[PDB]
RNA sequence: UGUCCUACGCCGGCAGGCGCGGGUAACCCGUUGAACCCCAUUCGUGAUGGGGAUCGGGGAUUGCAAUUAUUCCCC
């Protein structure tokens, strides 16, 4: 059909640029920690179409998305579906998208530094 | 009557060219219905002159490795290509195919020769079994160069390359190709 | 250089392509795509759009090309 | 299998071939890297912006590497579409649409060095019946000789295909007044086969 | 067989030019350290700089 | 006299029956229908969100055509060419998980019983289901 | 400190059979298939160097070649010397060290650490 | 009266059953119309084609076809019809009919009643 | 032919001649 | 090719577990239901749904032993 005229072209999720002009299942798949199939399974849980565009959401199915993305086990998806399943500091089955990842990297990568292991004195090596 | 694809009439293709009579075989004995036979036309020489044109344009539609052996899906390009020609121009496309392999052959090619560090071109000229199969081969490079990376099909950059070789003008790239081939071997008389 | 092509219809375009659409004596995607400014999907659901209220007449379709032509 | 093989370079170098040109990764880093073993070989006086002639220029690839060098130069090239892309890549250097086996058209004297990357194996094989291998060679070495200020080493990077395109090269070189010898850096590595003819004007 | 034609390809490039020599002569006026005998290719030394070739022109 | 299913296009004989099976609705459906792939080979979810109609259609239509067959059999059929990353591809089968339940849920429809030699095949229900449906089909577009 | 939100003492307090439920998979089938004579053995010596220590600073040094041994959550506070092929390594025992072998702390490698001709004629 | 001939490409085998009928014509239970590549379907409709129903009316044939791909599987489809047609014709109707019925099969397409002699070729030590 | 298809066409023919030819409890007691 | 090849049933979403059978073999895997290919859907010239490397976490399997990731699965 034709543009509505609410059409956001740029949308700011998660201090994410997304692409209106973009398929939802992968408009949510350019943030990062979020991929194809995981973009998919959210966008299933929240009873949206996959055919309809992004860029013209309204605002309250943008925000069932975001509040089933930072709460998948609340939403039946499933344990096994997460980036991080068991934490190695709190054991929580958790999925951490735009700043969490990051961060939960840059810690990773700490803790093997401050143990001296052969991993992170190697990556640290490395450059 | 035989037609190819169900549909399409072979009583009506004529040959321009006195040169290339005996080496374009469209006409009542050479009428198939499908471009696909599977016959052993390469074991003895000059046996593929009396190869359906359509075939031999299918067998070349078969280049550039992913596309090797998929002789299926250059059957249904020439199917689609021969639906866009008609639907285009109006008349029947085995018409426009014989006229732009009339108009791509070159008549007039150069031959590299040398002795010692002197290397130079020699002009002679083309018969008509390889005016027929330089014709159908930058046929084939010209549709594939010419679509490649864009919304265009193969199917409607094929379609496009006969039309403007069956008319004649400078935008094929196997007209192209002809005009400096016979410009470089004119320069070599 | 970068093509820019549209994803939904504007107004002028969606005019211009209703009155001028059905007379090309070739509607193929790619074609009203390259000539409209129109992405592959967004052209390819006018035309069964299109196809739809009768207008525009398929000769043949398939997975890898679809083609169509005028009424009369 | 050889570009040079095709036949006329300026109907071979034609708008197609021109952007496959610099949209090829290759030839960006082989010609840089080539241009600049090319402005070592020769001896330009050090610390000193120096005044070279691009007897190959094509797509300014070697003459980008003279401007950030800091070193001004002139191009030559005889495809039109080369020299169209390589003013849409805004080089420094002027250009010249012109032919070497023709013969330079400059004061004799005036160039401090000459870059030739990649474009005097062309000169070897006469696309034309008029065209003579050997005396297009010889012209275009004594046009640099007289050119090139008496003295300044004129490098030039070349893609030999067989001992017959080298001696042709050598010999109308050496009869024009060109005096050194040839440097091919790595001789025994293959992908680093790179004939450098050294030619001193003096 | 391909290391006969390379090796006699190099052979016949020196050949040609050592018969260039004399007409240059009248009408007018490599490597071999830098072989690696395990493998082919070019290897660094230390007392000479990276691999090169110098054929002098007359 | 009766149109047989071997008679009739393979592919609408399929969308019909899943047709049928979805307008029945006395499927199992199971709940992680929407959050599996059907095999490691693949790489997205299917798009067609009713995926386990269309596979039980399928897997009723290949047991009419071949029966006895088990779930290994079924993850055979449905399997494919798994791209291994820079290496060469290879063949996979599919889920076995998919395979019990579209087979459970055919012989829960009492569609689907199990014989003495082996897994599944079909009832005599099933044979005459797949006719009526097959005559449906031929009526829609033979007589067209 | 916590690991998989468990604290320390009662990490201590945890049993053989249930600490392989926060343990990864590769430490669940290695618990498993049970530790052998030689593991039980440096257990034992670990805690006899923990034993007679003085209450106030660090225990001796033990020396193993034991590179696949795991770090236990009884080790935290052990003065561990593994071998790497030619020397002995010492290492603290922290309690993150918790999911990795002894054999990590000690690497068996060194890291790698790796003029033009011009004509004057 | 009935007839059983055989026809093949590199390793399909197809074997065609013929006997008296009324035009129904059968490749593993399914019609010609249905086997799986449309594509090559008019290499499968070519001696129905030529030799027009007229001469089909009176016939039931029915072909099991085993091994190989799907398009040397229909080259065997055709091959085993039409040497099963012309099997037909010599043994229980007059000569001269099937003479000219094997006559335009030649011209038309020569392998229509002889097998390809192509096959992959073995490597050697 | 050649041995290996002539198989195969032998074996596909019998087959085809026996589902041509084609178209309970085993007798546990003898008596009748 | 096979006394490790495997049919079948159950559990798990997947790697995979449990049980019960056949095969020392044109008998069982196996009417070797392979991939390209064919049909239909989505994608639209964009380093992008092309391309998959390198990385973070978790699960499983073979082994006395997987750390410098044996291998496989998921994100
Ligand atoms: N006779 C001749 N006169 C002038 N230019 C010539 C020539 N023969 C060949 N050339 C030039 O040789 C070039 C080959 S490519 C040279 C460009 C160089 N490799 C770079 O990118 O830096 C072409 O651009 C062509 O124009």
């Amino acid at each position: 059909l034709v543009i509505p005229e609410k059409f956001q072209h740029i949308l700011r999720v998660l201090n994410t640029n997304i692409d209106g002009r973009r398929k939802i299942a992968f408009a949510i798949t350019a943030i990062k920690g979020v991929g194809r199939r995981y973009a998919h399974v959210v966008l299933r849980k929240a009873d949206i179409d996959l055919t309809k565009r992004a860029g013209e959401l309204t605002e309250d199915e943008v925000e069932r998305v975001i509040t089933i993305m930072q709460n998948p086990r609340q939403y039946k998806i499933p344990d096994w579906f997460l980036n991080r399943q068991k934490d190695v500091k709190d054991g929580k089955y958790s999925q951490v998208l735009a700043n969490g990842l990051d961060n939960k990297l840059r810690e990773d990568l700490e803790r093997l530094k401050k143990i001296r292991a052969h991993r992170g004195l190697r990556h640290f090596w490395g450059l | 009557d035989i037609k190819l694809f169900g549909k399409w009439s072979t009583d009506d293709v004529q040959i321009n060219d006195i040169s290339l009579q005996d080496y374009i075989a469209v006409k009542e004995k050479y009428a198939k219905y499908l471009p696909h036979s599977a016959g052993r036309y390469a074991a003895k020489r000059f046996r593929k002159a009396q190869c359906p044109i359509v075939e031999r344009l299918t067998n070349s539609m078969m280049m550039h490795g992913r596309n090797n052996g998929k002789k299926l899906m250059t059957v249904r390009i020439v199917k689609h290509a021969f639906e866009i020609i008609h639907l285009l121009t109006g008349e029947n496309p085995l018409q426009v195919l014989v006229n732009a392999i009339i108009n791509s052959g070159p008549r007039e090619d150069s031959t590299r020769i040398g002795r010692a560090g002197t290397v130079r071109r020699q002009a002679v000229d083309v018969s008509p079994l390889r005016r027929v199969n330089q014709a159908i081969w930058l046929l084939c490079t010209g549709a594939r160069e010419a679509a490649f990376r864009n919304i265009k099909t193969i199917a409607e950059c094929l379609a496009d390359e006969l039309i403007n070789a069956a008319k004649g003008s400078s935008n094929s790239y196997a007209i192209k190709k002809k005009d400096e081939l016979e410009r470089v071997a004119k320069s070599n008389r | 250089d970068k093509l820019n092509n549209l994803v939904l219809f504007d107004k002028a375009t969606y005019d211009k392509l209703c009155k001028e659409v059905p007379n090309y004596k070739l509607i193929t995607p790619a074609v009203v795509s390259e000539r409209l400014k129109i992405r592959g999907s967004l052209a390819r659901a006018a035309l069964q759009e299109l196809l739809s209220k009768g207008l525009i007449k398929l000769v043949s379709k398939h997975r890898a090309q679809v083609i169509y032509t005028r009424n009369t | 299998r050889r570009p040079e093989h095709g036949g006329p370079p300026e109907l071979f170098y034609d708008e197609t071939e021109a952007r496959k040109y610099v949209r090829n990764s290759r030839m960006i880093d082989i010609q840089t890297r080539m241009a600049g073993r090319a402005l070592e070989l020769l001896y330009l006086p050090e610390n000193k912006p120096c005044y070279l002639l691009d007897i190959g220029c094509g797509t300014g690839l070697s003459g980008s590497y003279l401007s950030d060098e800091g070193h001004y130069w002139v191009g030559l090239d005889i495809s039109p579409a080369m020299l169209d892309e390589a003013v849409d890549r805004e080089i420094e250097g002027d250009l010249l649409l012109g032919d070497m086996g023709q013969g330079i058209p400059f004061k004799p004297g005036t160039f401090d060095g000459c870059i030739s990357i990649s474009a005097v194996q062309w000169l070897c094989n006469a696309n034309k019946k008029s065209e003579n291998p050997a005396k297009r060679l010889y012209c275009f070495f004594a046009s640099l000789f007289s050119v090139l200020v008496r003295g300044s080493r004129a490098v030039l990077q070349l893609y030999p295909e067989n001992s017959e395109q080298l001696e042709l090269i050598t010999t109308q070189a050496t009869k024009a007044g060109f005096s050194g010898g040839m440097v091919v850096d790595y001789p025994n590595s293959a992908k680093a086969k790179k004939f450098y003819l050294c030619l001193f004007s003096g | 067989r391909n290391k006969k034609h390379q090796k006699l390809k190099h052979q016949k490039e020196a050949e040609e030019e050592e018969l260039e020599i004399p007409p240059q002569y009248q009408a007018g006026g490599p490597g071999a350290e830098y072989k690696a005998k395990k493998a082919k290719g070019d290897v660094k030394k230390k007392g000479r700089p990276d691999p090169y070739a110098y054929i002098p022109l007359n | 006299p009766g149109v047989t299913v071997k008679d009739v296009n393979q592919q609408e004989f399929v969308r019909a029956l899943a047709a049928f099976l979805k307008k029945s609705g006395k499927l199992k459906v199971p709940e992680w229908v929407d959050t599996v792939k059907l095999a490691k080979h693949k790489e997205l979810a299917p798009y067609d969100e009713n995926w386990f109609y269309t596979r039980a259609a399928s897997t009723a239509r290949h047991l009419y055509l071949r029966g006895g067959a088990g779930v290994g059999s079924m993850t055979k059929i449905y399997g494919g060419r798994q791209r291994n990353g820079v290496m060469p591809s290879h063949f996979s089968r599919g889920s076995k998980s998919v395979a019990r339940r579209v087979l459970q849920a055919l012989e829960g429809l009492k569609m689907v019983e199990k014989d003495q030699d082996g897994g599944r095949k079909l009832t005599p229900q099933g044979q005459r289901d797949l006719d009526r449906i097959a005559g449906q089909v031929a009526a829609a577009n033979k007589k067209h | 400190f916590t690991y998989r939100g468990v604290d320390l003492d009662q990490l201590l307090d945890m049993s053989y059979e249930q600490l392989m439920q926060l343990y990864s998979a590769r430490q669940r089938r290695r618990l498993n298939r049970g530790l052998r004579r030689k593991q039980h053995s440096l257990l034992k010596r670990l805690r006899k160097a923990k034993k007679e220590a003085p209450p106030m600073e660090k225990p001796e040094v033990v020396k193993t070649h034991l590179r696949d041994m795991i770090i236990l959550p009884e080790m935290v506070g052990s003065m561990v010397g593994v071998y790497n092929g030619k020397t002995f390594n010492q290492v603290e025992i922290k309690p993150e060290m918790i999911g990795h072998y002894l054999g990590e702390f000690s690497i068996t490698y060194k890291p790698v650490k790796h003029s033009r001709f011009i004509p004057l004629k | 009266q009935s007839v059983q001939v055989f026809g093949r490409k590199k390793t399909a085998t197809a074997v065609a059953h013929c006997k008296r009928g009324n035009g129904l014509i059968k490749v593993n239970g399914r019609p010609l119309e249905m086997i799986e590549p449309r594509t090559l379907q008019y290499k499968l409709l070519e001696p129905v084609l030529l030799l027009g129903k007229e001469r089909f009316a009176g016939v039931d044939i029915r072909v099991r076809v085993k091994g190989g791909g799907h398009v040397a599987q229909i080259y065997a489809i055709r091959q085993s019809i039409s040497k099963a047609l012309v099997a037909y014709y010599q043994k229980y109707v007059d000569e001269a009919s099937k003479k000219e019925i094997k006559d335009i099969l030649i011209q038309y397409d020569r392998t229509l009643l002889v097998a390809d002699p192509r096959r992959c070729e073995s490597k050697k030590f | 032919v050649g041995p290996r298809l002539s198989r195969r066409i032998l074996q596909q023919a019998r087959q085809q001649q026996e589902e041509l030819e084609a178209e309970r409890e085993r007798t546990t007691r003898l008596g009748p």
